[PDB]
């Protein structure tokens, strides 16, 4: 009862150390670059005229 | 015996957390830096939809970012129009417990679960002109608290016991489960390829799951208390999380480990609910102080608020276009903010 | 106007669809809901059978009042997550076994639960119907073992009124919050009849002081 | 002629000034502070049983003012004005006590109906409803204080003018007389109703119920039987200058009433102190 | 899914009639129903409609205060009461669905009809074709017009299209500009703009044979348009 659980427990957190990982720097500049691209079109950020807004009245 | 396992499990973390020590370089906040702000925000409510006389727990967009669906505690799902605010359908509920509901990304099928353990399938297309149960779904210990869709033979589901599943609407069986929790799932959210998801439970963890493979991947730790919310961010490859200790955290995937944290010193209360904005620079989140609060993302500034309630907001949401926000509420009434 | 003539027809289907709405509420309001706890081997079933998967249901009625019971006994999850979902019922109801005094302790833990849920936060102004089950059995008892294992301090004579009523005063000595919400005590066992009476008469009690307290007289 | 009435000694005019000044300024900060409180609470707003209080304060409000200017000018400066201005501001004082008397008597109905059918006290009384009856309360009172302008003027018909009114017929002022006394019945009955329905349920309850009713019909009483009184003696009888001397005063009385109004209901009311508190 | 009709026969001019439908298989109490009627050369013509609940009733302005429409929900029947029959009256009658709430398809299934002999500012929608001939595998297609702009402010155009065949009740096709129906094959499309609309067929079999017909639901009385017949 207390191997079975023990073993899984080691064997589950034996598959997790394998990972490759980047360094912070570049995860960090992705999202940067992400916001910066799709600004352009995102109707909260800017309010746009009263025209095309489905929601005027 | 089992002591030298139990010496290679500390062992193991600790290389695990000495592994994820060496990545971190540079913070987020040094890089976000010389970077212009966004400024306050202004938001005004546009619609009022009433008819629900119970409080309201769940609510989810459609794809095409008109037709709304919503549950209370009264044994009613309506689904609303929301440039005219009429009603399309009105069905009635067996059991009148019901803590989530889910929208076909086809607009074919809604579903519906609870206390009873069961998930709920239903049909809105039909040739006689009514709505109808098509499926039931049972298997699980616990309360049900969400479901999501993958397309219209597939759903996953979430359990109060320490276990999640994916379903074949056809058969009506089970045909993978996820269990490595020691607690109570309370959210999951879908990734935009659908091939990963995320889980939050009660033991304050976060787990990421491969839905083919059906194993755990990474795991995510950091908050103090009761995990309530998560969400996906727009690219695919970052979540944020809501607790019990009036704190938002985000997460990364390929770094393995956590970038920010979104929290203020006169807030005290819990989290219900979180979602990101299109492009992902806005992060809303509701509060239980009958309020809703706006972050930036990429700082810790707080760029607005979202006072309209009068009790607690229970969830909100997004349309796939950008262009309104909705949020509920234990007051009876569902708000549309642009 | 500035409406076609496939507009009008929605405006219709959803006034149709309100007023449905209106005439569910207004019957679902004219029913009584309670809420029965207890721990295990405290006297449920015995109530149940006296009174006409997840929770469970239960329907009654009396001089021309219905009555809706929730159980919640199968559920073995967190309590924290599920249990405001019943802020708003009319009152509790709970089950306590005389017997099992000798019997860590069962008395003990009832004690603990009635604790907690006496003096929760979302139960703030709920009263509370109190059934001690089993007189006749913890009579046969107290008469062979003394009444000193569970409260050592226990000073007064091996009597059934006398114990009965320091257990009563005991349980009820538990509320902290006195002016809120009162308590109603009963003494039953195996084979009743006037224990739905005793219900009505507390619900009525109830519904008057709540209306008199709406209406800002009090 | 506006100069026989005004029958006052220079004497007795230095006290009516000093009381009317004093009384109406506790008038309009009591009644001020009660409508905000009941203005900036969520809780108190939503029930439909503060309507009728926020009612019957701005009643209080604005017939203790219009009540207070034409007294000071009638009876201080002796200010001589046709019989339309005059007939108007007799008008406007008649709508805001039919007014206040309105208020009281929905808010005694609602006190029965919740005594009455202690099961259906909710699905009957509704926010609509209340809403309704409260525009329709302050409709009727409107017409019944416009009625005198259009037509039946004593001074534009013939008929016998009023002893103690100036241009004003001696069946107006008896209609006012008439559906005011109704209304009074009707706001004791319920009350006595009400505590004999408690005393037979209680054999607690009982000794606060008849504490709060026993005072707040003392109140009523003693605040509306003189000057009735004296106004049915004058339509059946003559007039004296004693009976002009005490009618002064007892108008003096009727503002007091418009001052006690806001501290029983006001204060009796636990939610309302609790708001109160939480607002400070 | 069915809609029965009863009565109709020989009837005299000046006479009364009633007319039944009996409906089966679906929610008859959340649908509005219609009534049209076909000459027995000629094409459609609307006659009268019923909301859901009976909170509004319609007529043509040719039959106004000389026929009656009712409705009887728990048994399930729709009735058509007429008085002083003249000698136009003599026609087939059919009984109509229709459901509206958005995204619905109105007119999708019809009746099978009843025969009624007797002894002896409105837009305007015209087809300027007949008797086409066509050779199997071949492309074709159809053209209208109109007397009045059917777009709306709202964005919608409403226009519909139906095929009848040869001793059977008329079939919906196209239930807005540009929206197929449900069952149909993907050989037929739609499309226009403004006031002039066609219909195209990629390829027809011999199944596809018939007269056209093409109507629409911008405002009452709901004119109809000019068949156009196929020949194999
Ligand atoms: C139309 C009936 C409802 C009328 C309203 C009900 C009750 C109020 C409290 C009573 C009177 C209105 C008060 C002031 C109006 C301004 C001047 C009154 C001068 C008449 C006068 O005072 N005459 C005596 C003899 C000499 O002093």
């Amino acid at each position: 009862a207390s191997i079975a659980q023990a073993r899984k427990l080691v064997e589950q957190l034996k598959m997790e150390a394998n990972i490759d990982r980047i360094k912070v720097s570049k995860a960090a500049a992705d999202l940067m670059a992400y916001c910066e691209a799709h600004a352009k079109e995102d109707p909260l950020l800017t309010p746009v005229p009263a025209s095309e807004n489905p929601f005027r009245e | 015996e089992l002591d030298q396992l139990r010496q290679e499990a500390e062992q193991l973390k600790n290389q695990i957390r000495d592994a994820r020590k060496a990545c971190a370089d540079a913070t987020l906040s040094q890089i976000t830096n010389n970077i212009d702000p966004v400024g306050r925000i202004q938001m005004r409510t546009r619609r009022t939809l009433r008819g629900h006389l119970a409080k309201i727990y769940a609510m989810h967009w459609g794809t095409d970012s008109r037709l709304l669906v919503s549950a209370s505690q009264d044994g009613k799902l309506i689904i609303w129009d929301s440039y005219t605010t009429n009603k399309v359908h009105a069905i009635p509920l067996r059991s009148s417990w019901v803590m989530t509901c889910a929208y076909a990304p086809s607009g074919n099928y809604v579903a519906c679960g609870g206390l009873d353990n069961i998930c709920s399938i239903y049909n809105l297309k039909t040739r006689e002109g009514n709505v109808r149960v098509s499926r039931e779904l049972a298997g699980h210990t616990g309360y049900l608290s969400c479901c999501r869709f993958l397309d219209d033979n597939q759903i996953v589901t979430s359990s109060g016991d320490t276990t999640c599943a994916l379903w074949d609407i056809e058969t009506g069986q089970q045909t993978t489960t996820f269990t490595g929790h020691t607690g109570d799932v309370m959210s999951l959210s879908l990734a935009p390829d659908t091939r990963l998801f995320v889980s939050g439970a009660c033991d304050a963890s976060a787990k990421l799951w491969d839905v083919r493979e059906g194993m755990c991947r990474q795991t995510f730790t950091g908050h103090e208390s009761d995990i309530n919310a998560i969400c996906f961010f727009p690219n695919g490859n970052a979540f944020a999380t809501g607790s019990d200790d009036a704190t938002c955290r985000l997460f990364d995937l390929r770094a393995d480990q956590e970038l920010m944290t979104y929290s203020h010193d006169n807030i005290i209360c819990g989290i219900t609910s979180v979602s990101f904005s299109k492009s992902g620079r806005l992060l809303l989140a509701g509060y239980d102080d009958f309020n809703c609060n706006v972050w930036d993302a990429l700082k810790a500034d707080r760029a607005g608020v979202l006072a309209g309630h009068d009790n607690r907001v229970s969830c909100l949401g997004v349309t796939d276009d950008g262009m309104a926000v909705a949020t509920g509420s234990w007051d009876s009434f569902l708000k549309i903010w642009n | 106007c500035t409406l076609s003539a496939e507009d009008k027809a929605a405006v219709e289907r959803s006034k149709m669809i309100d007023r449905n709405l209106r005439e569910d509420g207004e019957k679902a309001a004219r029913e009584v809901k309670l809420l029965l706890l207890g721990a295990g081997e405290s006297g449920k079933s015995t109530i149940v059978k006296q009174m006409k998967t997840g929770i469970v249901e239960t329907h009654f009625t009396f001089k021309d009042l219905h009555f809706k019971m929730f159980d919640v006994g199968g559920q073995r999850s967190e309590r924290k997550k599920w249990i405001h979902c019943f802020e708003g019922v009319t009152a509790i109801i709970f089950c306590v076994a005389l017997s099992d005094y000798d019997l860590m302790n069962r008395m003990h833990e009832s004690m603990k639960l009635f604790d907690s849920i006496c003096n929760n936060k979302w139960f703030t102004d709920t009263s509370i119907i109190l059934f001690l089950n089993k007189k006749d059995l913890f009579e046969e008892k107290i008469k062979k073992s003394p009444l000193t294992i569970c409260y050592p301090e226990y000073a007064g004579s091996n009597t059934y009124e006398e114990a009965a009523a320091y257990i009563q005063c005991q349980f009820e000595d538990l509320n902290k919050r006195k002016d809120t919400k009162e308590i109603y005590t009963h003494f039953t066992c195996a084979t009743d009849t006037k224990n739905v009476q005793f219900v009505f008469d507390a619900v009525t009690d109830v519904i008057i002081k709540n209306n008199l307290k709406d209406c800002g007289l009090f | 002629d506006i100069e026989c009435f005004m029958v006052l000694n220079p004497s007795q005019q230095l006290a009516i000034a000093v009381l009317s000044l004093t009384l109406g300024t506790f008038t309009v900060l009591e009644n001020l502070l009660v409508l905000c409180v009941i203005l900036h609470s969520r809780s108190l707003r939503c029930r439909p049983s503060y309507h009728f209080i926020g009612s019957l304060a701005v009643a209080d409000l604005l017939g203790s003012v219009i009540f207070v200017y034409s007294f000071i000018d009638f009876h201080v400066f002796h200010r001589k004005d046709s019989r339309n201005v005059f007939l108007f501001k007799l008008g406007g004082v008649t709508a805001s006590f039919t007014a206040s008397v309105g208020s009281l008597f929905l808010t005694a109905i609602d006190r029965y109906i919740s005594i009455h059918r202690p099961l259906a006290y909710k699905r009957i009384v509704t926010r609509p409803k209340a809403v309704v009856a409260f525009c329709l309360m302050w409709t009727i009172a409107i017409v019944i204080a416009v009625l005198p302008l259009l037509g039946w003027n004593c001074e534009k018909l013939q008929s016998v003018c009023s002893d103690i009114f100036p241009h004003i017929d001696e069946t107006y002022l008896m209609f006012w007389i008439g559906v005011t006394s109704v209304l009074l019945l009707f706001i004791v009955y319920a009350y006595m109703y009400i505590l004999w329905k408690a005393h037979s349920h209680a054999v607690r309850m009982d000794i606060r119920l008849a504490k709060t009713l026993v005072l707040i019909l003392v109140v009523l009483i003693i605040c509306w039987g003189p000057l009735l009184a004296i106004m049915v003696y004058d339509v059946f009888g003559k007039m004296n200058k004693l009976i002009k001397t005490v009618f002064a005063f007892c108008s003096m009385l009727c503002l007091l009433n418009s001052t006690v109004n806001p501290i029983i209901y006001a204060l009796r009311s636990k939610d309302l102190r609790h708001a109160f508190r939480s607002m400070f | 899914v069915q809609l029965v009709e009863s009565g109709g026969g020989l009837v005299q001019p000046g006479g009364s009639r009633k007319l039944s439908c009996s409906a089966s298989g679906f929610a008859f109490s959340s649908f509005g129903m219609h009534w049209v009627r076909q000459a027995p050369e000629k094409g459609l013509e609307w006659v009268a409609y019923i909301s859901s609940g009976s909170g509004t009733i319609y007529y043509a302005d040719t039959v106004k205060g000389r026929f009656t429409i009712s409705r009887d929900d728990p048994k399930n029947t729709l009735f058509l009461q007429m008085t002083s029959l003249r000698s136009e009256d003599t026609a087939m009658y059919y009984c109509v669905r229709s459901i509206y709430y958005y995204g619905s398809s109105p007119f999708d299934f019809w009746g099978q009809g009843t025969t009624l002999t007797v002894s002896s500012s409105d837009i305007v929608m015209t087809q300027a074709t007949s008797s086409v001939p066509v050779t199997p595998g071949e492309s074709v297609s159809i053209s209208c017009r109109s007397s009045k702009s059917l777009l709306h402010s709202n964005g919608n155009t409403y226009l519909y299209w139906f095929l009848q065949r040869p001793g059977q009740s008329p079939q919906l096709l196209i239930y807005r500009m540009s929206n197929l129906a449900s069952g149909v094959p993907d050989r037929f499309s739609g499309s226009g703009s403004g006031t002039a609309f066609t219909l195209t067929i990629s390829r027809l079999e011999a199944e596809d044979v018939g007269v056209y017909y093409c109507m629409q639901h911008l405002e009452y009385p709901l004119t109809f348009g000019a068949g156009t017949k196929l020949e194999l």
